[PDB]
């Protein structure tokens, strides 16, 4: 939402920095095994039974992607991401039943694995606007709950 | 609770901390800081930029704490009982800002330990952390 | 922790409940499925219409939990320690449902017993249904 | 926000049954006997050492009228909450330092003492359009903050 045109550009440059498929595939791992309760979406996954199992599994990573290619769209719209993110919301919460809180817990994964992989580059100021992203985020896909 | 796995992470993780305790805590609260402004009206008296003094040494303060306590995970609330006497009835700090100086703390641990910060161990980890969390705010009453 | 103060309110309020525990954890969970839609799927073969047979039976099966509860304040890992593995490996219930249920309970309340439920009777109850969803959220591991 | 015509009705509907300094007087006293660190900003108030003390706490009742009076000029602009209360987002945020969260814990108390005062009026489907109020609050509250 509202960063200011630097804060974007600090942003998007260290996202230039790391490879999408491995934030992705790795943020929704640890997610799954940080807070086991949201292995309750992904019975069709197969084995999640460890932290070992879940970073091993296809299909976690493959949907990791999915679900950076979509981050990855929003950091082009940071300034709608309630617009970029209104389909995906209507799916988390019509066909999905997702609770909201779970959207703030995988934003916070990514910004752990962004640190994860950038190192010192990935400063107070970084973490603070990348803060301010995944609180966009998961705001945007909480909208259309009802 | 913290099962053997957990422990066993959590020792081997705060091993590899060892010496850089203070630094990395004086880290966590800059990073708090800096992405959620509210928390600093708990520090008046704090110059908050990178690398300050009191920021550094309460930075050791925490980071004793946390040592202390990766030692006693069985006996937790006896060995935070004091500090959360003073977190609650004298500091009366938001839990809230319990779970945002543990998020800081595993950013800052996953920037600085890279080999050693797994999914399981960051598992741990975050039970560690929300498991001195919980005693820390369980004196409100 | 429950101060005696604490124990005496929940153990007054659940006196005022009595035999209307069913009728109250029944109203509580259609409250959470209307205000909280998401919680629905939790029970996919219930008619969560109002007044509907399975609600009822199950709003009686929590509220003989929450009874029992009441009569351990100072055990409750003990006493709910077979509902917690249920609710943790088993239906797998996301932590913020119980805040959820929690605050329908406590609404629930408020709307039937307007005398009895004083500020202070509802800061103990807070407290206790925190403590009975803390226990029942403690084995995710 | 999004509330339907209908829903709307039902939320003023109930409002004009209900005494809105009582609303407001028990609102704010039962927050700070519920969660007592939200007495942190309060010191000004004096003594609020127990719930007694509390709700016999002239300045209480004050506040909790400035603050109801304020909602109840949300409710007549549910269609744009940020607006409404964009200056007490800033006051909040800027001045007082109050973390968002506790928005939504006032908000629950606003929801429990209007069932402790309308008793079985306050249906379910009427919790659930006052929950969809309190939660538009909050979040219009949190919304400046930086
Ligand atoms: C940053 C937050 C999130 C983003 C950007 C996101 C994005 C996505 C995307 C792009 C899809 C694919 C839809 C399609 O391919 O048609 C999806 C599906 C899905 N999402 Fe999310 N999601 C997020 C958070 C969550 C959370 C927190 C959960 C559960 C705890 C969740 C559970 C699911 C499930 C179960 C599916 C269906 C997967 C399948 O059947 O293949 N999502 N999400
Ligand atoms: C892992 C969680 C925490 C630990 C282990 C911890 C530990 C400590 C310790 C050991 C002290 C004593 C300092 C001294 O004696 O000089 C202290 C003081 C203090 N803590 Fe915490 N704390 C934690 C969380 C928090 C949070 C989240 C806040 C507020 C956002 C906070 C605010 C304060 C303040 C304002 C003081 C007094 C500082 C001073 O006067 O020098 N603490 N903490
Ligand atoms: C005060 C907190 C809670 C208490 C005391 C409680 C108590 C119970 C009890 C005693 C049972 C056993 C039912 C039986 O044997 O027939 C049960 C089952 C169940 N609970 Fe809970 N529960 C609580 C919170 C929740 C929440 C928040 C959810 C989900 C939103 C939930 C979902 C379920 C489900 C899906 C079942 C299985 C129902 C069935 O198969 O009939 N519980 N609960
Ligand atoms: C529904 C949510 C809230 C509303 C509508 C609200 C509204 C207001 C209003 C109208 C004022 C008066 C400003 C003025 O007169 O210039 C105020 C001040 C204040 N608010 Fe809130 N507020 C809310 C939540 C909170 C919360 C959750 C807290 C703290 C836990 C808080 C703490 C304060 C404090 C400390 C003041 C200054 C009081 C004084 O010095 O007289 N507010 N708020």
């Amino acid at each position: 939402v509202h960063l200011t045109d630097a804060e974007k550009a600090l942003v998007t440059g260290l996202w230039g920095k790391v490879k999408p498929e491995e934030i992705g595939g790795e943020a929704l791992g640890r997610l799954l095994a940080v807070y086991p309760w949201t292995q309750r979406f992904f019975d069709s996954f197969g084995d999640l039974s460890s932290a070992s199992a879940i970073m091993g599994n296809a299909k976690v990573k493959a949907h990791g992607k999915k679900v950076i290619d979509s981050f990855s769209e929003g950091l082009k719209h940071l300034d709608n991401l309630k617009g970029t993110f209104a389909s995906l919301s209507e799916l988390h919460c019509d066909k999905l039943h997702v609770d909201p809180e779970n959207f703030k817990l995988l934003g916070n994964m990514i910004v752990i694995v962004m640190a994860h992989h950038l190192g010192k580059d990935f400063t107070p100021a970084a973490q603070s606007a990348y803060q301010k992203v995944v609180s966009g985020v998961a705001t945007a896909l909480a909208h259309k709950y009802h | 609770v913290l099962s053997a796995d957990d422990k066993a992470n959590i020792k081997a993780a705060w091993g590899k901390i060892g010496g850089h305790g203070a630094e990395y805590g004086a880290e966590a609260l800059e990073r708090m800081f800096c992405s959620f402004p509210t928390t600093k009206t708990y520090f008046p008296h704090f110059d908050v930029s990178h690398g300050s003094a009191q920021v550094k040494a309460h930075g050791g303060k925490v980071a004793d704490a946390l040592a202390t306590a990766a030692g006693h995970l069985d006996d937790l609330p006896a060995a935070l009982s004091a500090l959360s006497d003073l977190h609650a009835h004298k500091l009366r700090v938001d839990p809230v800002n319990f779970k945002l100086l543990s998020h800081c703390l595993l950013v800052t641990l996953a920037a600085h330990l890279p080999s050693d910060f797994t999914p399981a161990v960051h598992a741990s980890l975050d039970k560690f952390l929300a498991s001195v969390s919980t005693v820390l705010t369980s004196k409100y009453r």
